[PDB]
């Protein structure tokens, strides 16, 4: 149930100009990446709540759910968008539900099977809804700050760390331990898509006083034998605990398992999406052949299939530890983390 | 001292090269010089062709070689040869195939038992150089090709990595005999030999797909067979080939895809290494500067001044040790054998 | 001459013969009735004769092995200033004196195999194998106290024959379904199987339930020993445990269009597959060498299994 | 078929005084360990060949086999003895076959084919070949230690257990040029005293040695580059009869993807197939793990002290021998070129 049915698009425009604008920038992929998408989605939702007027609570919920739905289908593999939507939806229900308690005078799912089969429903919840939304936007700005501090428990002197591509979270993680401890980091370029980003990050790691080595993706297996830990960033973490990450990460994860090297993942909880990876064919996106084969190679591109995926998938069993802003947890416990941050109904948006 | 074994795990790898002829020793034969330049410059040829050119050059060496009459042919030809070798190894470290052909020639230098007029002496020598090139390389290669080709079935999706003469010959031959299949070419940085492969295979009218090694996990789901050419086959059954080959074999194993190693017998070695780091060949770190799509197109890179930057080091290994458990079958001119039976063949010479 | 008819002929002639040997005897009695006398005539011969033999029997691997051994013995002493006829009589003369060793190979195997069974151990075997039986029986005569699980081996149903064979020697037996083999592995000390043929990399070609036992054995950390005579070594390299010449079309599906309750304790022996369906299922599987602890042969116990390759290397030049 | 038959006790004592003294010292554990048993057996065999008189090769063979059978039974888990015997038995057989026709392939093809002064004063030649064994038994530590420059590199961390003169010579040779580290797990209770002594000698060579308890083996394993072990014997299936606790090193290494390297002379390689481990594993005195003055404890509890430990053939990655470096899959061909495969059972 998208927003087209509820209202004409022409006035999902004058009533919600931020939504139609975000949908456009999401499809064209001008606003891309987990963090950027998350922030912009939250901001758009803020002016949606700011301008929507929904007097029983169910009009709000239906509005945000429908508006969030079209934001999801604009660019379905940017799961951070849908996650923000699910947060705000639980923000309303719980807050309102708490409001319901305010007027005066489950706990198992299994037990329910034998279970048994409003007053002043209200608007002007805006103040608290906008509050919690602004909070979320803030809590997004603190992810690196309270993640990097956990590096003193996993990064030690003279250890060798393998990482791939560019991750601002991982970079922060490394540099925070780098101030007091001197170690080594091998940066595998994320060719062809995370190439420049990783090359740039590698320079800064070196400037931070870290013994940085830059290797091609083919060299990953060759140096795995002298690597203590693998530290990876991720684009998204799905419902089963699997990783939607940037291409080439499978090389690292597989080579790590083979050499019995631990795989650590640093990621904010906002990248944790409840959607189940039914078909990986829909999850992996493909960019232009341009990044791999040059266009002036007329004969080659005419006689060959050139494929450039910029997403890789890691099964949840190849991740030993998740470093999050909520702390360090095994892939197993991600199950309960989702149950605490999302309402189960919002799994399909 | 001439030695430097430090905290750098790459400190022991021979990085010294000779790029020009400046101050070249005087006793070096012209044909040896040009070979030294091409070995140290070309992107285009590997162990098989390296060995052929090395031998044919040494015939010219011995042919133009003039006996001094303070001694005669047997004691001093081996010394003059040693001079040419010392220069060649300074331009580029000897391949296993080259080193084995060297032991062959040096042995046959000695066994001629103070016999003949030298000219007859030269005459045979070129014979088993001619015969070594004939039997051990060319004839054997043709045997491997037909042995490997009959393993190809209609509907096969075959993966070849980089640019391998042996594997290329197998594929080309396969379509010539009218086998219905398509080839998946996996390429890698810094230089892209897979393009030379893709160029060749599409000019022979073979259906081809082209991806980078970062997209290995993705493209592997289409692959039914993997064919590998080898620089050398280790005595423990391990395959010693190009830097990304183990990753090919590892992910191939995870997708239940047969790993087929195609190596001539004379490239077998007594050497056994337990990792890819003890015995390898360093490639120029500046190769990793080029931003990706092309090489030698002159793009500057963030990493261009990495030589001057402290804690920043660029690195590209040329080779890779693929464990025996990841090789399904080894195809030589002795037939299809378990890779572990390599040291047995060395006894049958 | 209907070589095929002959080959089948021995097979019924003598239960203790092996498919490779039966093929060797086939070629011999062709080499008897073979007028020949041209190497071109002399060697045109069987090749159409083993070829005809290979095309005449549907699953042909084992007889191909006995074949492969025969011609390599032929050309290797036809090389050597080779006269034809002296090998033609010498093969026909000592044909009786072939299924001698073949029988002596199995006994050599049993004398090597039986100490693997030690007092108070439980053995697991799949279907019926003369070599496995030989090993177990040889251990029984030495008054060794042991018991044997025997898998009901569908489709062949060889489990019954093996169970009775072992029952006759006062060996305690118990039959298990093909689906219950995994549940029994904790009670099993050693797994012992035979093989119709052993491929180049030391892998086993045997009855369809074999590889599953080797899988359960690896998982339960129990030794898995194969029992096969040396003349079962065949030069062929399956690239997977699925890669073998198929006799009949296999594992193909229905094509339905709009075409127009059971408890677990329930035992319905009348609810099995029909033979039309069974002919759509494989007859044999392939067991990778990494699942085989040791390969008991008349050449001794081969653990390397680059060694089966070594023997095939010697066979060919 | 021993020598208790075909000869009396007093005849053995008079004719072969060395055999009698070796039997006594093998049973009394006086001569002990692979090397000591190898040398002594080879010297005792030199006397057997010198004393024994025969007219036929066969008499010589079965005479040696009988002496071998008896020496083996004296101390059967010292495989080194029988190996020296089997070595000489083959040495006799093909010295014979080239003397056989100076007077002028596959076992798969034997199924199809042809059915059906020799022995004395080749003694002088036999004795020489025995001395050739003695010489080779001396070059073992030198032929092996040299290979340490292909595996031991600077700043690497190496794990070892117990004591092995072979492994020690291996380490120290690389250590006189390259600087690395060695973690030595003591072989408590058995190889305890010896390993501490080796650890001190290593440190004196400047190898940065760490002595850990056996329980620490797993904990430090994650930082170890390579495992280098010695062995008591290598059996027929390529397995390893080695000193107590060595499987702790092996299992922990496989769990941490650390390569296991074994340094051993070829003479420790025995064709004896391990149909069993119970008959293989010998048990020393409980005194080593429990004091006898614990009256209550020793009367109320089974106290066991295995002397050996077994390691399955597939847990070793590389064998560093005097002949060179070989994979476990190649041990098959090493035997068939060393022993005669009929003397496997002595």
């Amino acid at each position: 149930g998208p927003i087209s049915e509820f209202m004409s698009t022409i006035n999902v425009e004058h009533t919600y100009p931020a939504v139609s604008s975000l949908i456009a920038d999401l499809k064209s992929r001008k606003v891309q990446g987990p963090f950027a998408v998350a922030v912009e989605t939250a901001l758009v939702m803020r002016q949606v709540i700011s301008q929507t007027r929904w007097s029983t609570v169910d009009q709000l919920i239906d509005t945000v759910r429908a508006v969030g739905s079209t934001l999801v289908k604009a660019q379905p593999t940017e799961f951070s968008c849908g996650n923000i939507i699910r947060r705000i939806l639980r923000l309303i229900r719980e807050e309102y539900q708490e409001l319901l308690k305010t007027a005066d005078e489950m706990y198992s799912s299994m037990l329910n099977l034998l279970g048994r089969p409003r007053v002043t429903g209200g608007m002007d919840m805006r103040a608290v809804i906008i509050s919690g939304i602004q909070d979320v936007i803030d809590e997004l700005d603190k992810i690196n700050t309270d993640i990097e501090v956990q590096s003193m428990d996993h990064l030690h002197s003279n250890e060798i760390i393998l990482t791939q591509g560019c991750s601002k979270t991982v970079e922060a993680f490394l540099r925070f331990a780098a101030k007091k401890r001197k170690f080594s980091v091998i940066v595998a370029e994320g060719f062809p898509n995370n190439q420049k980003g990783s090359h740039a990050m590698a320079k800064r790691l070196a400037q931070a006083g870290i013994d940085t080595t830059v290797i091609s993706d083919a060299t990953i297996f060759a140096i795995m034998s002298r690597v203590n830990k693998v530290i990876l960033g991720t684009h998204a973490i799905l419902g089963n605990g699997g990783l939607v990450t940037y291409s080439g990460a499978q090389l690292v994860a597989q080579a790590a398992r083979h050499h019995a090297t631990p795989v650590v993942v640093c990621s904010g909880i906002y990248k944790l999406s409840p959607v189940y990876p039914y078909d990986l064919e829909s999850i992996i996106q493909l960019s232009s052949p341009d990044k791999i084969m040059s266009f002036n190679e007329g004969d080659l591109i005419s006689r060959a299939e050139i494929l450039n995926p910029y997403y890789d998938y890691i099964p949840p069993d190849l991740v030993d530890l998740f470093i999050t802003n909520l702390g360090g947890y095994p892939p197993s416990y991600l199950y309960r983390i989702m149950n605490d941050t999302y309402d189960a109904s919002d799994t399909i948006l | 001292i001439f030695e430097e074994k430090q905290v750098s795990i790459f400190s022991h790898l021979d990085w010294r090269r000779r790029r020009t002829t400046e101050n070249i020793p005087k006793d070096i034969h012209p044909a040896v010089i040009r070979l030294g330049l091409k070995l140290a410059n070309y992107k285009i040829f590997g162990s098989n062709q390296r060995c052929i050119d090395l031998l044919k050059t040494f015939k010219i060496v011995i042919q133009d070689y003039q006996t001094p009459y303070g001694t005669t042919l047997s004691r001093h030809l081996t010394t003059h040869i040693n001079s040419q070798i010392a220069y060649l190894v300074s331009t580029r470290p000897l391949s296993i195939s080259m080193g084995n052909a060297i032991r062959f020639l040096k042995l046959e230098i000695s066994v001629l038992d103070i016999d003949l007029t030298d000219d007859e002496g030269k005459e045979l020598l070129l014979e088993k150089i001619d015969s070594y090139i004939r039997d051990r390389i060319i004839i054997a290669g043709q045997v491997i090709v037909q042995a490997a080709t009959e393993k190809i079935q209609d509907g096969d999706v075959i993966l070849t990595y980089l640019h391998s003469s042996t594997v290329n010959d197998v594929l080309i031959h396969a379509k010539n005999v009218g086998k219905k299949f398509r080839v998946v070419v996996v390429d890698s940085r810094p230089e892209f030999e897979g393009r030379v492969c893709l160029k060749l295979l599409t000019e022979h009218g073979i259906e081809c797909t082209y991806v980078m090694i970062s997209a290995l996990s993705y493209i592997m789901q289409e692959v039914t067979k993997i064919f590998l050419g080898g620089h050398a086959m280790l005595s423990n059954g391990a395959l010693y080939s190009r830097a990304g080959t183990s990753l090919i074999s590892l992910l191939g194993h995870e997708s239940n895809v047969p790993v087929i190693a195609c190596c001539e017998s004379y490239k077998f070695t007594e050497r056994i290494q337990l990792d890819s780091l003890v015995y390898n060949e360093l490639a120029p770190g500046d190769q990793l500067v080029n931003m990706g799509v092309d090489d030698f197109e002159e793009k500057p890179g963030v990493l261009a001044n990495w030589k001057s930057v402290k804690n920043l080091k660029l690195l590209s290994l040329k080779y890779d040790v693929t464990p025996p458990r990841l090789i399904t079958v080894c195809v030589c001119e002795m037939g299809l054998l378990p890779s572990t039976s390599v040291p047995a063949i060395i006894n049958e010479f | 001459f209907d070589i095929v008819q002959v080959y089948k002929k021995f097979l019924q002639d003598d239960p203790e013969i092996t498919m490779p040997v039966a093929a060797i005897e086939a070629l011999v009695q062709l080499l008897s009735r073979s007028q020949a006398k041209t190497i071109s005539e002399f060697m045109d011969i069987l090749q159409n004769g083993s070829n005809t033999l290979k095309e005449g029997v549907q699953n042909n691997i084992s007889l191909s092995a006995g074949c492969d051994i025969f011609q390599r013995f032929v050309t290797r002493s036809l090389h050597d200033v080779g006269d034809f006829e002296q090998c033609k009589r010498h093969l026909v003369e000592n044909g009786k004196l072939f299924i001698q060793r073949a029988r002596a190979c199995r006994q050599r195997i049993a004398h090597l195999g039986y100490p693997l069974i030690r007092d108070g151990s439980v053995i697991l075997t799949h279907g019926f194998s003369r070599g496995v039986a030989a090993v177990l029986l040889a251990a029984a005569k030495r008054h060794v106290r042991f018991k044997v699980f025997v898998t009901e081996s569908r489709p062949s149903g060889s489990g019954c024959l093996m169970t009775r064979t072992l029952k006759n020697a006062c060996i305690p037996t118990c039959m298990v379904l093909d689906s219950a083999v995994s549940f029994t592995m904790n009670r099993v000390d050693l797994v012992l199987v035979g093989a119709e043929g052993v491929v180049e990399n030391g892998g086993l070609i045997n009855q369809i339930g074999t590889f599953q036992l080797a899988v359960f054995a690896k998982h339960a950390h129990k030794p898995f020993y194969a029992v096969a005579e040396s003349h079962k070594f065949v030069r062929m390299f399956p690239l997977s445990q699925y890669d073998i010449p198929f006799s009949r079309p296999i594992l193909e599906f229905d094509d339905p269009s709009p075409e127009t309750p059971t408890p677990s304790d329930a035992i319905h022996n009348e609810l099995i597959m029909n033979e039309e369906q069974i002919r759509n299922n494989p007859t044999l599987d392939v067991t990778p060498p990494e699942f085989v602890s040791g390969l008991i042969t008349d050449l001794g116990i081969i653990d390397s299994k680059s060694g089966v390759s070594e023997e095939l290397i010697k066979l060919y030049l």
